[PDB]
């Protein structure tokens, strides 16, 4: 904890198209998918984004379907592009995100997305941007990176 | 907190 909301602030620095003001705004996967496209548009391309349904509303079953596709993508990216540098021993429980808006599990998913950004080809620029954020956010991001980069 | 910069610059150094 203290992860989800600091990482929400970080997510907000991408200024994606979908609303990203609240925890609930992240539960259907669309914001996450748009952020991943910004992180690596060569991998998280339009063909991939098309699989994420928009206008989900309160349909938690579709939320979960979207989130499973997002997590699949992250884990494939980690394996195929990042050489397994992100620690994926504990997977976020996307069912609890969909069914209960569980912000702790959401924080874990956001941590994986952070791991993509700080290991992608543009990692220098993502890290430099983090270094401009509020100190309280940077400290949580630091702890999150320590965890995800450890073996 | 300046030590935060050491952490992030250390990532950049790797």
């Amino acid at each position: 904890a203290e992860l989800c909301e600091s990482l929400l602030t970080w997510i907000q620095t991408f200024n994606v198209d979908a609303p990203c003001q609240t925890v609930e705004d992240l539960t259907n996967g669309v914001v996450m998918a748009q952020v991943l496209q910004k992180i690596d548009p060569a991998y998280f391309d339009e063909n991939w984004l098309n699989r994420i349904k928009t206008e989900v509303g309160d349909n938690w079953r579709l939320k979960i379907s979207n989130l499973k596709k997002i997590l699949k993508g992250i884990l494939d990216y980690n394996h195929e592009i990042l050489g397994q540098q992100i620690n994926d021993f504990t997977l976020p429980d996307v069912n609890l995100i969909g069914e209960h808006s569980d912000a702790a599990e959401l924080g874990r998913m956001l941590q994986l997305i952070l791991g993509c950004a700080v290991n992608c080809e543009q990692k220098q620029e993502y890290i430099q941007a983090i270094m401009m954020m509020e100190e309280s956010v940077q400290h949580v991001v630091m702890t999150a990176i320590q965890e995800l980069m450890s073996k | 907190e300046g030590v935060l910069a050491n952490f992030f610059n250390s990532l950049l150094s790797k």
